[PDB]
């Protein structure tokens, strides 16, 4: 089985530091990247930026540039997401997604943290 | 900043019908443009990827054809348990950019 | 009303040096005010037009050809340097006037393993001259008897793949070469 599962619904108060876990098995956690996407619940996905899966390089999408960070733990097959000083406007599921160096078509499967704030 | 548009915004359908979704970039996206759906509460699917080639064990009712910046999937044959919110997106520039969605709604 | 610097240099996959992809970037404002002053590059080298002054010439055609080397063949995209990518692959002309921005990309394109698809032409019975891609893929025949559709003795196929691994040392790492040729 190929599946990455994923931490549970978090939920804290605007200005917290918190941090979904997306762990994967079944193939060779290196050989593809990790992008990690959000979804706000009244509008559609938004790629957020990978990590190279050998080095740990968080290359973030040109508007998440700031307070996400993309901690991987490589040899345990996790590929952690941190988003740090959280809002109350990121209300938003915040899924992984396999998407390689070479294709960067998902296969979006995350099953979707529910990070609600207030 | 690739504006992706799909049209129209909520297209209602019937069973066993052929529908056809389209998707407008607002520059150039050549071939890469992939198709997902999303039932609700549920992590999207893969269905389409490059615009042309079929993703491997999806039920083959749709396939998908464009290039350029007009891309589309047709559902060759409809079932009601869809109702999916159908994403394009493509792969040409950082940041890869979906669409909004075309719900699907039966009558 | 602005020229296309997002589509040749925010872009997923740059091409491979024999195919190397040219675009007509015309009618619009250029700003190489982004490009000169962000330090992602590693080679700006400008022969012909100074790199500094380069915002207000009225540059006629500007066309920004794009591909992907070896770490250590930045070398041979720069005007006269002559060898596997100057010859075999692609040729800056003697008399360049534009820039060669590059970047060592290790991340995007370096697979554990070996991303095979960024590739090169190696045996080449054809000095290229200025700008040519020659996409071919002919089996070079090189000591007598034509082999003519067989790959065996002393009979090589040009196309070979880099393979890039991100262990690799940042001179064998996959480099993203976007010269810059003005008028
Ligand atoms: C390709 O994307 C690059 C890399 O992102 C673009 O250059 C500029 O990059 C910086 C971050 O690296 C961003 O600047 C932004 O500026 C706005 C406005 O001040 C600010 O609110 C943001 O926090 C951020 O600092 C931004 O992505 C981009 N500049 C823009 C468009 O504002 C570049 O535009 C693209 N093309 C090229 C020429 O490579």
């Amino acid at each position: 089985q190929v599946q990455l599962v994923q931490s549970g619904s978090e939920l804290k108060k605007p200005g917290a530091s918190v941090k979904v876990s997306c762990k994967a098995s079944g193939y060779t956690f290196t050989d593809y990247g990790m992008n990690w996407v959000r979804q706000a619940p009244g509008q559609g996905l938004e790629w957020m930026g990978w990590i190279n899966t050998y080095s740990g390089e968080p290359t973030y999408a040109d508007d998440f540039r700031g307070r996400f960070v993309f901690s991987l733990d490589t040899s345990v097959s996790t590929a952690y997401l941190q988003i740090c000083s959280l809002k109350a406007e990121d209300t938003a599921v915040y899924y992984c997604a396999r998407g390689g160096n070479w294709d960067w078509y998902f296969d979006v499967w995350g099953q979707g943290t529910l990070v609600t704030v207030s | 900043d690739i504006q992706m548009t799909q049209s129209p915004s909520s297209l209602s359908a019937s069973v066993g019908d052929r529908v056809t979704i389209t998707c407008r970039a607002s520059q150039s996206v050549s071939n890469f443009l992939h198709w997902y759906q999303q039932k609700p509460g549920k992590a999207p699917k893969l269905l389409i990827y490059y615009a042309s080639q079929s993703i491997s064990g999806v039920p083959s009712r749709f396939s998908g054809s464009g290039s350029g910046t007009d891309f589309t999937l047709t559902i060759s044959s409809l079932q009601p348990e869809d109702f999916a919110t159908y994403y394009c997106q493509q792969s040409n520039t950082w940041p890869l950019t979906f669409g909004q969605g075309t719900k699907l709604e039966i009558k | 009303n602005l020229c296309p610097f997002g589509e040749v240099f925010n872009a997923t996959r740059f091409a491979s040096v024999y195919a190397w992809n040219r675009k007509r970037i015309s009618n619009c404002v250029a700003d190489y005010s982004v490009l000169y002053n962000s330090a992602s590059f590693s080679t700006f080298k400008c022969y012909g037009v100074s790199p500094t002054k380069l915002n207000d010439l009225c540059f006629t055609n500007v066309y920004a050809d794009s591909f992907v080397i070896r770490g250590d063949e930045v070398r041979q995209i720069a005007p006269g340097q002559t060898g596997n990518i100057a010859d075999y692959n692609y040729k800056l002309p003697d008399d360049f006037t534009g820039c060669v921005i590059a970047w060592n990309s290790n991340n995007l394109d370096s697979k554990v393993g070996g991303n095979y698809n960024y590739l090169y032409r190696l045996f080449r019975k054809s000095n290229l001259k200025p700008f040519e891609r020659d996409i071919s893929t002919e089996i070079y025949q090189a000591g007598s008897t034509p082999c003519n559709g067989v790959k065996g003795f002393n009979c090589y196929f040009p196309l070979q793949s880099y393979g890039f691994q991100p262990t690799y040392g940042v001179g064998y790492q996959p480099y993203r070469v976007v010269v810059l040729s003005f008028e």
